[PDB]
C-alpha cells in the first residue's frame, strides 16, 4: 500500500456486473476451445440466445472453511454442474425453480439448452495464513464407475484445475467448454421413460465441480486470529443456446438428488 | 383505414367548389382547431372579500389556480350565468377529443377593484389533483406566501389592471393528459405531475383594504405557439347549450 | 449573459384615440375583431362591384 | 454547474467490525440507501438544536439539486476504507432499479440488478459509478418545501452486501471505518428552478405555527416521566402530572387536521429523563441505558383521555416515535407495540410548567 | 379540420323487418332526415338525465361545426347492413334541395330529384356522397346558443325509399339492422368561430331561470 | 368451396407461429406509426430485446357471445391493455405471474418495458347468421374523467377501430403503437409513495381495449342452429424493449383492479 | 410604482468578501469597506401623510451582469424547508 487509494484494482465486466480482481490468476481450461457445427442437426427450431443474460458472471455459493475441518481432501464442494448453479433457487420444499434469476430464466420456457461455462473462485485472507484449494471439474463424472476413486486430491491434480495459494490471495478461472453425449442437454426433467422403457436423465449434468483442499488453513494460534475462511464462487455462460420452447410448467423440476 | 373507410361510394353530382376554407369570400381561412384555441376564453373568473382571506393578510395569495389545457370543471349556478348557459369554452370542447398534448399556456389576469399591487408565481413541480381553484384563506402555506426561485411577475395596478404571462411546460414525462379525472387513485402520479402545468398563484402585495365590493380577478387563457393537441381518440357525448334556457321565453 | 441597456428613455405623449376626421392617405391602427391578425380585407369578385362613390 | 456537483461531498461513515461473528458474514447489509441527488436525510451528518431547526452536511451535488425541480444521470459513490495491508474482504455493491427500501432485499436477489464486486485487498478507495434507470427522462427531487410542497421519492436503491466477511489479525484494529461520498457523473444534468429545498444555517430559528400546537389541560402539569400499573404492567415511560395514580397527564384539545399518524416534537422548554430500550428483532434499533432529553412524543389514547408517551432527543429517537404513532394507526395489537416505546427507569425531574408539542411527520 | 371531420361518426340505427307485410313495400319511407353538418338532435344516440341535460353522441364533423357559425360542401352517408348472402333488396337514397320534411314527400318524387340506387345483393357497405345545393354560398349553422341564439334551418333532405323489399329466407334472420354513419367530404369547409352549440358532459347541471318556473 | 382441399387459405408466420385467414381484413392505426428516440434518456442500461419471444403471435382471451345477450353496446371485452394480456396466467387466488408464457418470461426480470401492439380478432361464424362486432381502443381511457361515457358503441366509432361483419366472417387487425405519458411503462407495482407521498402507477396499462356489439348477433329460429359465437383474440408486440434488470421477486404483482 | 436601479462595484480592493459575519472585530476594515456594496436609501419627497395601513416597501434583488461568484470554497450545513411546516397538518 503506497497510495491514498490503495493501489489499483483490476477490472472485468460483463453485461451489467463488474468484477474486481487485485493479483494475478490460475488458469485452465476443462477441453479444447471450439465453435459447435453438430447443434444445428439436432432440432429445426431456431436457436435463441440471451447473451445481456447468460454471459453475466453470477453469484454462486458461500461456502466457509474452518482450521478444524480443513484436512488433506476435505470437499468444500462437490456439485454437478451446472446443474447445482442453474438449480440454485429453490423454495421451502428444496424444489428448483428457473423463474426469480435473470440468468435462469430462459430456462424455464426452454426444453433443451448448450453452452460453455467459465467458473471464477474467490477467497480473501489476510497477510498471515497459509492454506492451498484446488478447483477441478469432471465431464460426467458421476456416471463414471470409479466416481468416488476419482475424489482424491491425487486424482483432481490430474484433471481441468487451478489453485488458490492462501499465502497470495490469488484469483482464479477455470474454463469449461460444452462437451456431453448429446449436443444439447436438458433443462428438466423430461421424456422419463413408460412401463417398459426407462429413459431417465438428469437436468444440466454436464460434470462434477470440485473444490479440495490441497493443503489445510493454518492460523495464527492467537485467539483474535480468523479460524475461518469463506470461499466464494461466480459463474457465466458463453455461447448459450436454448431451443425447444415450451410453457413454464409443462415439465416439473424435482428435489435434485444429490452426491455422495 | 377503417375510420375513414368509404366503400361503394355513389356520387349524384361532382363535388362543390373551393373557397379555400373561407378565405375567398371572407379575408381569413379557417381550416386548424389550433387557431381557434389561441383565441382566448374564460378560464375562471371570482370576486373575493376580505372576509376570504386570512385575518392578518401577509400579502397572502388571492388564488390558487390550476393550470389544465381542457380548462376547469365548470360549475354552473345562479352566480355563474356563463358556465350555465354557455358552459365550456371552445378550448375545453376541443381538447375532449384528444388524449395528449406538449406545450404551454398563455394567460390575461384582470383584476379589478384593487389599488394595490399585484404578484404572480408559477409553480410548475406543484400542480394540483383537482379540477377547481383554492381560494383565499383556504390555501395552504406552502402556496399562500410568495415562494422564491419560480418564474414570476410583480405588477402595480396603477400602471396598468391586466398582467400577461406565459406558462412553459416543465413535465418530466412525454405528454402531458387531457382529460383528466379527478377521481384517481390507481394512477396517483400521472394525475399529480403527467397532466397539470403547475399551479398558477395570484397574490396582493400591499397594505391597501379591499373595498367592500370585494375585487375581481377575471383569468382568460388560450394555447400557446408552442403548444400540440396530440392524439386524437374519440369525442365524447355533448350537451347543447340551446337547452339550458329555452327560447320558449325568447327574451328572458 | 443579461447585459444592461442604459439607452435613454424616450419622451413619448400619450393620447387616447386616432384621428377622428382623417379619411384617407393614413392608416389607422385598430383592433380588428377577427381570428387572422394581419391587414385582412372582405373577398371579392366581379359579382361584387367596386365601390360606386366617385 | 458540472464543476460544482463533481465536487465529492461526505457522507454518514459507519464501522466495519472483524470480531462481529454475528454480523460480520456472507449476505449481511452493511449499508443501503435509496438512490437520488439530494441524500437521504438519516445518511447525512446532523447537528440538532432544541427548539431550533436540524442542520444537516450536505454535498454538493446535494445542495445544487435542491434549487432545481427535476434531476437525472449517473452517481458516482466513492467509498473509502480505514484499512492497512492486513485487512480483506470482498464487497457486493448493487444499483436495484425502482425500489425503495430492504423490505425484500437480500444478496442473493442484489445479485440480479446492475452489480459490482469490490476487493478490499490493499485498496483503500474505489468508485461505484451507478446507473440512471427510470421510466421516464427527469426524475422529480424527493425533498421540496414546507408542509413537503412538491415533494416525491426516490426512483432506485443502492446496497452494500458482504460477500466475503472482513478479515484482520491479531497486532492490527479489528474495526475497519468505511465513509461513503458522492458526486455527480459526467452524464449529470438539473432541470428546473424551484423553491430551494434548503435554508442557510446563519439562522436556524423557526416559528412553529401557533394553531397546530398541543399541550396540558390546566391542573394536569407540570408533568414528570414515570409509570403506572395498567400500562404494560408499569414498565414502560409516560407522563404523569402526580404520584397518585391514574394521575396520568392529559392533553388539551387535539384538532382533527392533524393527521393520524403523526408524531410530535417539544417546542417550548424541556426535561431530562434516564430511559433505554433493548434491540428490537430484525433492526438495529437499541437506545443504551442514558440520561436523554426530551424532544419527541407520541399520543396514547384511552377513551375520552388522551395520554403522552415521550422520546429522546436523538436521530434514533425520532425514528421510533414516527414508527409508534403509525402502529397506533393501524390498531397494531398493544403487545406489538410494545417493544417500540422507551422504558421505565426511575421518575425524572419535573417541568417548571406546561410543556408545548407541534405536530411532525416522515417518511 | 379536414382530418377530424374525416372520421365517421355513428348516427340511431334503425331495424329492417322483412315479415312486416305491412311496412316492408314498395315505396315506403324507412328513414330520413334533413341535411346538416350538425345531425337532428333525434337522430342521434341519447342519454337522458332527470332534472339534468340530455348527452348527446354526436359525430366529429357535428362536434366541430358547432364551433363555427357557416357550413358548406358535401356530406359522406355511409350505410352499413347487417346482412348475410341470403339478404336481397334495392333502395332509393335521394338529396332533395330546398325541403326540410317528408310532408310531401313520396318514393314517385324522390326520383326527380339527385339520387342513388343501392342494391343490398352480398353488399353490406356503401356510402352516399349527398351534393350541397343551395342558393347561396355559406349556410347558417342549425343549432346556435342558449334561448336559441343565433339558431336557422337545414337547406336538404336527405330520404331512404324501398325500391324493392327486404327478403329473407326461413333458416335466416327476418330483421336487417341498418347502421347510418356520417363524415365530411373532401370537399368540405367551415367558416366562422361562434358560441359553441354545445358544452363538455362531464357537469350536465343546470340552473333553469327562476323567474319561468311555474307550480 | 370448388377444390378437393377446400380452397387456398392465407398465411401468416411470426416466430414460431403460424395463423390461417381466409377473408379480407379490417384494420386500422391507432395513432401515427414511428421509431423511438426519447426511450434512450431515461435508461442508461442497455436496453434488452427478445424478438422470437415477444413478436409472437399469442393467443388471448376467448369470450362467447349469444343471441339473448347480445344487445346494442354489449361489451363482450372491456380489458385495461396490455394489462390484462400480459397478465392473464393467475393462480388460484387470481394473482398474475409472468413465469410460464414465453412472451412474458422478459417482464418478470425487467421493471420497465416499452413495444407497439398488435390484435388480431377471429370469428368463425357459419353462412346463415347476421351481425357486427366493434373493436375498438382508447390510450388511458380509464384516467378520462368521462371514461363511461365513451363506452358506447357510437363513441367506439370515433376511436380507433376495426370491425367484424358476422355475415361475411372477416377476420380484423388494430394496430396500436406505444403511446404514454412516459417512454416505459411498469411491470410490476413498484415505488408506491410512503407516509406523505402518493405515486402509485398501474402496469401496463396504456390504455382501454373494448369488443362490443355494432348489430346484434341474430340467428335462425330453428332449434338446432347455433345461438352462440366464440370471439377470440390474438396479440403480439412489435418493437418489445426492456430495461432495469431485477430479481424475478424483488417487486410483487397485485390482483388486478377492474373496470367498471 | 416600481423603481428599477443598478448598483454598481466601487470598492478599493481585488475582492468583496461574501457571507461576512456581523461579529468581527479583529478584520473590521475588511467587515467595513470590503464586504458591502454600500448602503441604499430609499426616502420619501413630498409633504403627503401616509396612510394609517402605511406604505409597504419590497425591494427585490438580483446579480448584475458584470457579476462573478469567484472562490469555490465548501458549502456550509443546511436546513430543511419541510421542516419548518409539517406535512402533519398538509393544509394549514
Amino acid at each position: 500500500m503506497d497510495r491514498p487509494e490503495g493501489s489499483e484494482e483490476r477490472t472485468v465486466q460483463t453485461s451489467n456486473v463488474v468484477l474486481g480482481e487485485t493479483n494475478i490468476e490460475s488458469q485452465d481450461i476443462a477441453s479444447k476451445e471450439y465453435s459447435p457445427t453438430w447443434d444445428r442437426l439436432a432440432s429445426s427450431e431456431v436457436s435463441d440466445e440471451y447473451p445481456m443474460l447468460t454471459d453475466r458472471w453470477l453469484f454462486w455459493k458461500s461456502v466457509k472453511w474452518e482450521v478444524n475441518d480443513s484436512a488433506f481432501g476435505k470437499m468444500l464442494v462437490q456439485e454437478k454442474f451446472p446443474q447445482s448453479w442453474v438449480q440454485m433457487d429453490v423454495n421451502v420444499n428444496n424444489i428448483p425453480r428457473y423463474t426469480n434469476i435473470p440468468n435462469f430464466i430462459p430456462f424455464n420456457i426452454h426444453q433443451y439448452m448448450r453452452a460453455d461455462f467459465e467458473v471464477k473462485i474467490y477467497v480473501n485472507p489476510n497477510d498471515f495464513v497459509s492454506g492451498w484449494l484446488i478447483m477441478a471439474f469432471l465431464y460426467q463424472g458421476s456416471e463414471m464407475f470409479d466416481y468416488k476413486l476419482r475424489r482424491n486430491p491425487a486424482a483432481l491434480m490430474q484433471m481441468p484445475h487451478v489453485l488458490v495459494n492462501v499465502g497470495a490471495a490469488n484469483e482464479a478461472t477455470l474454463k469449461i467448454p460444452y462437451r456431453y453425449v448429446r449436443p444439447f442437454m436438458r433443462c428438466k426433467d423430461i421424456l422419463r421413460g413408460d412401463n417398459l422403457i426407462t429413459g431417465v436423465t438428469e437436468p444440466l449434468n454436464m460434470g462434477v465441480l470440485f473444490v479440495e483442499v490441497l493443503i489445510p488453513f493454518r492460523t495464527s494460534a492467537a485467539s483474535s486470529a480468523p479460524k475461518s475462511l469463506d470461499v466464494s464462487l461466480f459463474v457465466k455462460m458463453t455461447n448459450a443456446k436454448f431451443t425447444g420452447m415450451v410453457d413454464g410448467s409443462i415439465a416439473l423440476l424435482s428435489k435434485p438428488i444429490a452426491l455422495p | 383505414m377503417e375510420r375513414t373507410f368509404t366503400p361503394n361510394v355513389m356520387q349524384p353530382t361532382p363535388l362543390l367548389p373551393t373557397t379555400n376554407d373561407g378565405r375567398v369570400t371572407f379575408g381569413e381561412a379557417f381550416n386548424d382547431l389550433k387557431d381557434l384555441a389561441r383565441r382566448y376564453q374564460l378560464y375562471w373568473e371570482g370576486t373575493i372579500l376580505e372576509g376570504n382571506l386570512r385575518a392578518i393578510r401577509r400579502n397572502s395569495a388571492l388564488v390558487q389556480l390550476p393550470l389544465y389545457p381542457h380548462g376547469l370543471r365548470i360549475q354552473p349556478d345562479v352566480n355563474n350565468p356563463i358556465w350555465n348557459i354557455m358552459r365550456d369554452g371552445h378550448i375545453p370542447v376541443i381538447s375532449s377529443g384528444f388524449r395528449y398534448f406538449r406545450g404551454g399556456l398563455r394567460l390575461r389576469i384582470v383584476v379589478e377593484g384593487l389599488n394595490s399591487c399585484v404578484w404572480v408565481q408559477h409553480h410548475p413541480d406543484r400542480p394540483s389533483i383537482f379540477s377547481r381553484p383554492i381560494i383565499g384563506r383556504y390555501i395552504a402555506a406552502k402556496d399562500a406566501y410568495r415562494n422564491h426561485a419560480y418564474a414570476a411577475y410583480v405588477q402595480n395596478m396603477s400602471v396598468n389592471r391586466t398582467i400577461e404571462v406565459e406558462v412553459p411546460f416543465y413535465q418530466p414525462g412525454l405528454y402531458g393528459m387531457l382529460n383528466a379525472s379527478d377521481n384517481n387513485t390507481a394512477n396517483s402520479f400521472d394525475r399529480l405531475r403527467f397532466t397539470g402545468l403547475g399551479d398558477l398563484l395570484i397574490g396582493i402585495e400591499g397594505e391597501q383594504p379591499i373595498p367592500k365590493e370585494g375585487i375581481e380577478i377575471s383569468v382568460y387563457y388560450s394555447i400557446a405557439d408552442d403548444f400540440s393537441f396530440n392524439i386524437f381518440c374519440g369525442f365524447p357525448p355533448m350537451v347543447y347549450c340551446d337547452e339550458t334556457y329555452s327560447a320558449a321565453t325568447p327574451d328572458l | 449573459d443579461n447585459p444592461p441597456d442604459p439607452t435613454p428613455a424616450k419622451f413619448f405623449v400619450p393620447i387616447p384615440s386616432h384621428s377622428w376626421a382623417h379619411g384617407t392617405n393614413t392608416s389607422e391602427p385598430t383592433n380588428t375583431l377577427r381570428l387572422d391578425g394581419g391587414v385582412v380585407g372582405v373577398g371579392r369578385s366581379d359579382d361584387i362591384g367596386t365601390s360606386d362613390t366617385a | 454547474i458540472s464543476g460544482i456537483i463533481g465536487v465529492y461531498g461526505l457522507l454518514k461513515p459507519f464501522d466495519w467490525n472483524a470480531n462481529d461473528t454475528g454480523r460480520n458474514v456472507g449476505g449481511h447489509l452493511l449499508w443501503s440507501m435509496p438512490v437520488h441527488p439530494q441524500v437521504d436525510k438519516d445518511q447525512v451528518i446532523q447537528v440538532m438544536t432544541q427548539s431550533k431547526l436540524t442542520q444537516y452536511y450536505l454535498p454538493p451535488i446535494s445542495v445544487v439539486s435542491s434549487l432545481y425541480a427535476y434531476t437525472r444521470g449517473s452517481i458516482k459513490y466513492k467509498f473509502l476504507f480505514g484499512n492497512n495491508p492486513r485487512h480483506n474482504a470482498r464487497l457486493l455493491v448493487a444499483y436495484i432499479p425502482g425500489i425503495s427500501s430492504d423490505n425484500r432485499l437480500t444478496l442473493e436477489r442484489a445479485r440480479n440488478s446492475a452489480h459490482v464486486v469490490f476487493s478490499l485487498n490493499e485498496v483503500s478507495e474505489f468508485v461505484f459509478t451507478v446507473p440512471y434507470i427510470t421510466d421516464t427522462m427527469w426524475w422529480p427531487r424527493k425533498y421540496g418545501g414546507p408542509q413537503a410542497a412538491g415533494e416525491f421519492v426516490a426512483p432506485s436503491y443502492i446496497c452494500m452486501f458482504i460477500l466475503n466477511p472482513l478479515v484482520a489479525m491479531e497486532s492490527v484494529p479489528s474495526i475497519v471505518t468505511i465513509v461513503p461520498m458522492i458526486a455527480a457523473g459526467d452524464d449529470f444534468e438539473v432541470a428546473v428552478p424551484a423553491q430551494p429545498a434548503v435554508g442557510l444555517s446563519r439562522n436556524i430559528d423557526v416559528i412553529y405555527p401557533k394553531d397546530s400546537i398541543i399541550s396540558f389541560k390546566s391542573g394536569y402539569f407540570p408533568v414528570y416521566v414515570g409509570s403506572w400499573h395498567s400500562f404494560f404492567d408499569s414498565t414502560k415511560a409516560i407522563l404523569r402530572y402526580g404520584a397518585v395514580s391514574d394521575h396520568i397527564a392529559q392533553l388539551g384539545n387535539i384538532p382533527a387536521n392533524v393527521n393520524r399518524k403523526a408524531f410530535w416534537i417539544v417546542v417550548g422548554d424541556t426535561i431530562k429523563f434516564k430511559t433505554k430500550l433493548d434491540k428490537i428483532n430484525g433492526t438495529e434499533w437499541f437506545i443504551p441505558e442514558g440520561e436523554y432529553t426530551l424532544g419527541y412524543g407520541v399520543v396514547w389514547r384511552d377513551g375520552a383521555y388522551a395520554y403522552m408517551v415521550p422520546y429522546p432527543l436523538t436521530p434514533l429517537g425520532e425514528k421510533i416515535a414516527q414508527y409508534t404513532a403509525s402502529l397506533l394507526a393501524s390498531n397494531t395489537a398493544i403487545s406489538q407495540i410494545r417493544p417500540y416505546i422507551p422504558d421505565y427507569i426511575v421518575d425524572s425531574a419535573a417541568s417548571k410548567d406546561n410543556i408545548l408539542w407541534s405536530p411532525i411527520e416522515d417518511r
